[PDB]
């Protein structure tokens, strides 16, 4: 069973130190990137760091470099965020994902994530509606150094769970997702198109790629999905 | 730097072969495992040529650009990496054929 399991959340005051840990099972851990995305109680996405096989290379989202270290250990399955000088804009859900495949950028596993206290490049549209069998479409504006180069990824996300990824590579639909579910890249821009709408449907989108300019990923700043 | 620009296209490639070889050992169980119908088969072998296909588009874009970049900088040891970086995507294509070769087989 492909999982990752977060532990390590907790309550830290602004200026201390936590350490987070996910538990891998089910994959060759030691042959894939491995990553950690966020999200603030009510916000959105933000991808915070990836790490190669073995430790090669590491990304890093720009306001946590000096601050945060991703860190693995293939002996144990084991991926690491090591979080020091914390700020009250890093509380949020951590969640430990597999980067696969890594030349696109793509989140394809996602863990229940770590709550942590500490007590915008992508643009899309905050809502879009219609009624269920019809279909909707979800734009995700950006720039040349975004969507323009790189490799764009959907994820659903529904209430209370863990984001899902739909599309990655622009198009290529995740095995097991719906083929109603399409995404098509143009110039700067990428749109997401659910037809066949269903009740379930009814979440949070969001889009994302790597920025050559930002050195790191982008996510949209989602849009919810109403079925009427 | 032109070393720099070789190391990271070496790299990329690297990432993108690791890609292409995780997605092998999935399609392994994949396919051992499903109904394999006509409808399957057909969907599947579509499936898996659109996968490599953005492998394939990948690398080719990591070796045009390290190329690129080589040759601009070369107007400001570097043909010997233009060719070790010709030589990384024409095995990288030479592996994408042969994962595409196996899994008709394996659907078949």
């Amino acid at each position: 069973e492909v999982q990752l399991v977060e532990s390590g959340g907790g309550l830290v005051q602004p200026g201390g130190s936590l350490r987070l840990s996910c538990a891998a099972s089910g994959f060759t851990f030691n042959t894939y990137w491995m990553s950690w995305v966020r999200q603030a109680p009510g916000k959105g996405l933000e991808w915070v760091a990836n790490i190669q096989q073995d430790g090669s290379e590491k990304d890093y989202l720009n306001s946590v470099r000096g601050r945060f270290t991703i860190s693995r250990d293939n002996a144990k399955k084991s991926l690491y965020l090591q979080m020091n000088s914390l700020r009250a804009e890093d509380t949020a859900v951590y969640y430990c994902a597999r980067d696969n495949p890594a030349s696109a950028v793509a989140f394809d596993v996602w863990g229940q994530g770590a709550m942590v206290t500490v007590s915008s490049a992508l643009t899309q549209p905050p809502s879009v509606s219609e009624a269920p069998r019809r279909r909707v479409t979800i734009y995700c504006s950006g720039s040349s150094s975004n969507i323009g180069n790189n490799a764009v990824s959907w994820y659903q996300q529904l209430p209370g769970k863990s984001p899902k990824l739909l599309i990655y590579f622009d198009d290529l639909v995740t095995s097991g997702v719906s083929d109603r579910f399409s995404g098509s890249k143009s110039g700067t821009s990428a749109s997401l198109a659910i037809s066949g709408l269903q009740s379930e449907d009814e979440a949070d989108y969001y889009c994302a790629a790597w920025d050559d300019r930002l050195n790191g990923v982008v996510f949209g700043g989602g849009t919810k999905l109403t079925v009427l | 730097s032109y070393q720099d620009v070789c190391r990271k296209a070496k790299e990329k490639l690297d990432k993108i072969e690791m890609d292409a070889k995780n997605y092998e050992t999935n399609l392994k169980e994949q396919a051992n495992n499903a109904d394999k119908t006509e409808e399957y088969r057909k969907k599947k072998k579509i499936a898996i040529e659109a996968f490599l296909k953005k492998i394939e588009e990948a690398a080719d874009k990591v070796a045009r650009e390290a190329k690129q970049r080589l040759d601009e900088l070369e107007k400001k040891e570097l043909e010997k990496c233009k060719e070790e970086v010709e030589k990384r995507a024409r095995e990288l294509r030479r592996r994408i054929r042969e994962i595409l070769e196996r899994a008709k087989k394996w659907l078949d």
